[PDB]
């Protein structure tokens, strides 16, 4: 029974937030990630310098490429749930491997199933 | 049935299914170990970084 | 001489402008666009119901999925000349597999080696 | 190394080079105007459709 982990959250852990540790060891592993959240990541791991280390945590993930049928669903995905792309297409991941989706928007992604919100903050 | 593939599973191991349970028990809890040690090694690796990862992505998502 | 087409010409050509039907007819095909460029006309595709005769369209252009060193090159390329994922995501794919990228972004692209401003707005 | 693939195929088809050539240029000709074809083809197949491309571009690019 395992999720799919948006950006945001990872981002969290490795900026020092025990609220994103917390969420990570409430569900089993192996976890996943898009091929996205780890641009999105390694942008920062370069940002902040720690890029080869950064690189082998998010290697114990399982880091799922966007494919032909992925490109499908994000875009029925984007206009159904008035989603932006990247939203769409990490939403898109985690419905065709029947992932539940880990994230802090509770603005875009409220009211849709299998996306679960798992802490809160200013 | 889970019960049935362990000692169908004894047959071929010669072992009795308590060590099949304190082998899958264990393996198991090894694996959450590990996963464990990988986040708390994470937390936090960026040194220097105070940004919120909600409004990180906010700008990712309007790319910077 | 390879071509890569960018997101802004494939809308032209939709939308009907002459000057990118020129742009697509001055590269030897097959010609491509990456998968992010496909999941953005696809959109224009169900808004405007043209959905099935795009993909149509769309099928007969090399189409090239991101994958994990499209990823990485990516990431680089986007600290290099300080551009927006997207971007860099499609500049990326363009890099790997030797082609030109074709697009009417100046000001994102211009002084980037490899690629064509084929025309104008205005 | 590659006129001596030409040459070759004259006796790997007993067929002139002058005959080769052609075959090549036809084919090429033939590729070249399918393309046209579905590039005419696509051409204001959006119509009702007045969204300039950057901008449209530019609109889903920031977040969309």
């Amino acid at each position: 029974g395992s999720a799919l982990f948006d950006t945001n959250i990872l981002i969290d852990l490795f900026s020092g937030r025990r609220e994103a540790k917390q969420a990570l060891e409430a569900w089993p592993p192996q976890n996943a990630i898009s091929l996205i959240t780890w641009m999105e990541v390694m942008v920062g791991a370069k940002k902040y310098h720690q890029e080869q280390r950064t690189r082998m945590a998010l290697s114990t993930f399982n880091i799922i490429n966007i494919s032909q049928d992925i490109a499908e669903r994000s875009v029925a995905l984007r206009q159904e749930y008035k989603l932006k792309l990247p939203d769409a297409i990490i939403l898109a991941t985690a419905q065709l491997h029947r992932l539940e989706l880990i994230t802090r928007n509770t603005k875009d992604f409220a009211g849709i199933p299998g996306v679960v919100t798992p802490y809160e903050i200013h | 049935d889970v019960i049935q593939r362990l000692d169908d599973l004894k047959v071929q191991r010669n072992i009795p299914r308590a060590e099949l349970l304190r082998e899958a028990v264990e393996q198991y809890l090894e694996k959450q170990d590990r996963a464990k040690d990988t986040i708390s090694s994470a937390l936090g690796l960026w040194q220097d970084c105070e940004e919120d990862g909600m409004e990180y992505q906010r700008q990712l998502r309007k790319e910077w």
